[PDB]
């Protein structure tokens, strides 16, 4: 019988596809504004 | 052992669907071009998606080098192979350039829609230009063309400036495996309309040998009985008859004394099967209840410019308002939400799987023929049957919603003849998926008399027939005739392998004496051990006598019957038929039926005026019911129109089960082609 | 061309042995060993043949050799040795060979 | 609340099979051999069979498919060397 | 009952697609090239070419979706999500619904968010939630069982039926019976709540389901004994040393 | 999910509001000055957990309008586990930690 | 063992050795010493492979 603490570290990855905005298209940008210099 | 040569024809078709470019929509043309007149002049279709650097009169330059001459020399397009049809942008918003570039198919190639369209590579990059000969040498005809825009020519512009160019080649179009819905023109010059004619693939159809090599043998026929004998005997040791299926009979031997869904490779042993859904339409509807929605590929249509604005105190009044200099001046927003589109998707699939498993596959009488196209006369070719029209109307959605059913349309038409039979499937993907297949089988002998024999010592003579005709020997997932298609078949090598035993000398020896004495000879028998007798049946009859003289009746154990439609049942005795066409699977050999269901009663007599078993034994005083359709009073059973009596005779008959209270039989003492497992109530 | 087996690359008398040195079977012609006797990692449960055909490269004069690079298919509904967005425009194909019709 | 009047239909698929009636006094099996067979009234008898069938029509011609199990036995004896006999039988129905 | 929840295999973006395969084209006109006298190349309007022609610059216009993630939010949302007990819900907007919380249209009328469940709850985890542990999961459209008795007597409303019902008391389930003369008289019952079963648990005196019996009748059968063996048989199964013993399966308080 | 930063030693946050109007009237007569639409700007600790990107227009990091171009997509699943009955835990065949009862 | 980093984890181990897999043993006082791996890579599976 063991008892004990394991920890897998970051690389583990359990889901295929992912859960954030997964519904959103693959190129869709988020509301934003950007610095140009002026012409 | 065999080897030899095979070719299936032009009509075989593995795969479902098509594969070339499949993911085009079903009516869209691709880039081409035509005449009108007053006065013939050209009007062109087509996109250019390929940006570029610059035009002159010598083409579209694409790159430049440092080290070369002309300050750095442009480089141009070898038109052999440029702007590619596989390239384009970089993003979804991708600032437009000045100059774009593009192909296009000239006039004199037919037309053909994108969704199946092929045409074979001419030089090692792809080109597909139609190679000439000119001057003793192979040269390509691209021509290039130029364009620029409209109101271009409207105004003072007059500097007008090459802005568009096309590569205009010639290709040998093919389109090896699809049909044209819909076609507006009767001819073929390409008008403006022509540019709507969509396509659809042909129906699949596989092509294979049968179950354990069935038929490649000649059997029960005087055509040519084998023999086996002693080597100066000169008299025969195997007879056979005519009316002995030694056939069904390995069939169903087989069977029993083991298991069957598992296949084996080398015997093609692959029982033929027909997936229960296909049979019976569990209706359970679609499943959906959210909407789904595609989207714009920024997720933002629309858009309004607009323009920062700074508050400016407004002091003992309405607040004033200037313009923001920080920002430019031109900004885009939206307003609301982003325009975007509804679908549902399960009720598309089950509509798709419904349509492609079932509609097709309606007995013929419901179709008709089709606008514009030309077609067959013979109703048996393959060309005639993936050209024929179906409404989906028929069968969709909406068709017995919530019930366990089959189309009364279908139930009279062979199931096994398919395309999800996943039999047939192991079996033709088994010798490959080409054309022209080099083969190499090995047989197992099947005749009951001599298929356990243990021989002794000597030599004999063991000779044989085999077939040569393509319409039996083969399998086709549509039953089409092959004779007038023409697969062809030609043996080269046979060759026969025996296997010994390593037994030490003198015991066998002794074996050999202790069993050449008489009383040990050997004994047999055919598990099926039977007759075979068939009686015609005109069409839009009801009931059949059938007759046979007094004479003896030892040892006899009883009847079994069922039901078959001529075409397809190969007449036999003889060893080849002309009038056989159809091609599906022989139920009368394979062990397949379903015509069962079709019977309202049986009754036996014993020289015209005694019943049997008579005395009052059933219910019914002198006639066996099976199905008694509505008015019946008490007399039917598990909700189905069958007969208690009929029912309880089935499963004694078969397990002897049913004077102590019926249940569920079994495993092992009920196997495949058993009676309980095949019973569905509807 | 002598002693192939079961529409593969194996001899016979290999698969011979085999199936004697799994389950005694063999002198009595093959058949399929019951169930209870072949477990998982036995021999014939894990027994896979397979073929199939590919365009040769002689009698077919006009065969080309084509590099991956160059191939298209559904061309203007894809994107280009990558995932990435669409690309391209409609045309014919130029690749696989056709085995039918 | 809106449905309208109907009525009900009933059927059934038995694929995959033969109908079969046994020679057997209690229809049980019993036995490769059986009681009325090797009764046969004695077998200083005869008799003449009639049997009549009632389908449903269809639109095409068909075949009625009927066989009768019956023995079927074949004895094999190959007294000397390299010589094989043999002798086959059936009843009834056979020759 | 769990959900073994893996997000889905969705790496390749889908586009639909406009019916004309291309999106928008802006007329065009042809060209020539008169030869450059030396200096800048002349350019000419040409003749073959019609005065209007259709061509499109860049990739066609093409909306897009994603495909396996919406399938498998619809099936979590209509298998799990609508089963909840109706203490996470609340009534709908502008529509008259029901007061009795046992009938058809008070589970049918409410209203549950997609919020609770989605496809993003306990991301690849074999595990079931924490609310659904002590709601029956028999009762449920997903039943296969319940589905082909459903379908056994048809998809109708008014169905005329006709079954047969096995006897199951212990006692008397395998008892013989001697010759003889007795009486099997038993009493059947009406009432729609136990004899009808429902997936969803609604009550049915309430939405009016009945039944009502016409004509009924007993059957049975014998083993065509030679009478001799029989008589045997029957003297000898009298001895009351021979007597029947029987005992019920389950057997307890 | 506004940015929390401190001064006046509290936590507070740092929303700004900011007005538009059409530029579509950039022209025309005064009065006509009013603002249609609203925005709310913040800053957020923007972090993605399981995305890599799959497409980049240029080799710099700063925000520009290319940057709007960029697709991302997810990264491959990766189990972890205990292997089949804990091979593996327990010495065994090995000279050099031989267990003794 | 769920879907986290970090997880506590209480396990038991099986005996395999064949020579005491079966025997039967007798009363007594007996010495009964063993080991353990502690390598990450050998105890542990991965999907991929890294
Ligand atoms: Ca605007």
């Amino acid at each position: 019988d063991i008892r004990g603490v394991l920890d897998r570290g970051p690389t583990f990855k359990p889901y295929s596809g992912t859960a954030y905005n997964a519904l959103a298209p693959k190129g869709a940008p988020n509301s934003c504004e950007w610095d140009e210099d002026d012409t | 052992d065999i080897r030899g040569v095979l070719d299936r024809g032009p009509t075989f078709k593995p795969y479902s669907g098509t594969a070339y470019n499949a993911l085009a929509p079903k009516g869209a043309p691709n880039s081409c071009e035509w005449d009108e007149d007053d006065g013939k002049k050209t009007h062109v279709y087509a996109q250019a998606p390929f940006a570029g650097e610059a035009i002159n009169k010598n083409g579209l330059q694409i790159g430049t080098n440092g080290a070369a001459t002309e300050g750095n020399k442009e480089i141009y397009a070898d038109k052999t192979y440029q702007p590619e049809p596989q390239i384009g942008e970089s993003q979804w918003n991708e600032a437009e350039s000045s100059v774009a570039g593009g192909r296009v198919l000239k006039k004199t190639t037919p037309m053909k829609p994108c969704y199946g369209s092929y045409a074979r590579p001419t030089n090692s990059n792809g080109g597909q230009g139609v190679m000439v000969e000119q001057n003793g040498k192979l040269e390509s005809q691209v021509e290039m063309q130029f364009f620029s825009t409209s109101v271009n020519a409207m105004n003072e512009a007059n500097a007008i400036q090459p802005k568009l160019l096309l590569y205009s080649e010639d290709v040998n179009m093919e389109t090896p495996d699809t049909h044209l819905s819909y076609k507006p023109g009767k001819s073929d010059d390409n008008s403006k309309a022509m540019l709507g004619q969509q396509s659809m693939p042909n129906r699949p159809n596989y092509i294979a040998f049968r179950d354990n090599f069935i038929g490649l043998m000649y059997y029960n026929s005087t055509g040519n009985m084998g023999v086996l004998a002693g080597q100066a005997s000169q008299l025969n040791a195997v007879v056979d008859l005519q009316d002995r299926n030694t056939e069904l009979s390995y069939q169903l031997l087989l069977d029993s004394i083991g298991d069957r869904t598992r296949y084996f490779s080398m015997w093609n042993q692959a029982v033929d099967s027909y997936d229960p859904d296909v049979r019976i339409i569990e209706n359970h509807g679609t499943e959906d209840e959210l909407p789904n929605y595609c989207f714009p590929l920024g997720g933002i249509g629309v858009t309004d410019t607009y323009q920062a604005i700074k508050a400016t105190n407004g002091n003992g009044g309405a607040t004033t308002w200037a313009q923001d200099n920080t920002f430019a001046e031109r900004n885009e927003i939206g307003v609301g939400n982003n325009f975007a589109m509804e679908i549902n998707l399960n009720a598309n699939l089950w509509r798709n799987f419904l349509y492609s498993n079932i509609a097709l596959y309606l007995p013929d009488k419901l179709k008709y023929n089709p606008t514009n196209v030309e077609i067959s006369d013979n109703p048996n070719t393959y060309d005639y049957m993936n050209k024929r029209v179906v409404a989906p109307g028929l069968v969709d959605c909406y068709i017995n919603l919530g019930a366990r059913w089959s189309l009364d349309y279908m139930d009279n038409v062979n199931p096994f003849n398919h395309h999800r039979n996943a039999g047939l499937r192991y079996r033709s993907m088994l010798l490959g998926n080409g054309r022209y297949v080099p083969f190499h089988i090995q047989v197992p002998q099947k005749f009951f008399a001599i298929k356990n024999l243990l021989l002794l010592p000597g030599s004999y003579t063991y000779e044989w027939n085999f077939r040569k005709d393509v319409n039996m020997v083969l399998q086709s997932s549509l039953g089409n005739d092959l004779r007038v298609d023409g697969a062809s078949i030609k043996f080269d090598s046979i060759c026969l392998y025996a296997t010994f035993f390593p037994m030490a000398h003198n015991t066998a020896s002794t074996l050999e004496a202790m069993l050449r004495n008489d009383t040990n000879d050997q004994s047999f028998n055919d598990y099926l051990s039977a007759a075979n007798m068939l009686y015609p049946i005109p069409a839009n009859a009801t009931n059949v006598p059938i007759s046979i003289p007094s004479r003896n009746w030892a040892a006899f154990r009883g009847w079994a019957f069922t039901r078959l439609k001529t075409k397809e049942t190969p007449s036999l005795g003889s060893g080849y038929d002309p009038y056989y066409t159809y091609s599906g699977s022989i139920p009368y050999l394979d062990g397949t039926f379903y015509l069962n269901h079709t019977f309202k009663k049986v009754a036996i007599t014993f020289d015209s005026s005694v019943s049997w078993p008579g005395n009052d034994r059933l219910l019914t005083p002198n006639e066996f019911e099976i199905k008694r359709s509505v008015d019946g009073e008490g007399y039917n059973v598990a909700q189905c129109n069958m007969t208690k009596d009929w029912f309880l005779v089935q499963m004694l008959a078969n397990y002897n089960i049913g004077y102590q209270g019926f249940y569920i039989p079994e495993s092992y003492k009920d196997r495949m082609y058993s009676f309980f497992r095949n019973f569905q109530p509807m | 061309e002598g002693y192939n087996v079961a529409q593969c690359n194996m001899t016979k008398d290999w698969f011979l042995v085999q199936m004697l040195a799994n389950y005694n079977i063999g002198y009595q012609g093959f058949y399929i060993p019951e169930s209870y006797k072949d477990r998982m990692y036995s021999f014939f449960r894990n027994f896979q043949p397979m073929s199939r055909q590919v365009v040769d490269d002689t009698k077919y004069k006009d065969y080309q050799q084509v590099g991956i690079i160059h191939q298209h298919n559904n061309s203007g509904f894809v994107g280009y040795l990558a995932p990435t967005m669409r690309e391209g425009q409609a045309y014919p194909a130029n690749v696989p060979y056709p085995l039918i019709g | 609340k809106t449905a309208v009047d109907s009525i009900t239909q009933k059927k059934f698929l038995c694929d995959r099979t033969l109908w079969r009636i046994p020679f057997s006094s209690n229809f049980m099996s019993m036995g490769a051999l059986t009681d009325l067979g090797q009764n046969l009234l004695y077998a200083n008898s005869a008799h003449a069979l009639d049997m009549t069938f009632e389908v449903d029509p269809m639109d095409e011609p068909t075949l009625l498919y009927v066989l009768f199990e019956v023995f079927d036995v074949v004895r094999v004896h190959q007294p000397h060397r390299g010589v094989i006999e043999t002798v086959y039988l059936r009843t009834p129905f056979s020759a």
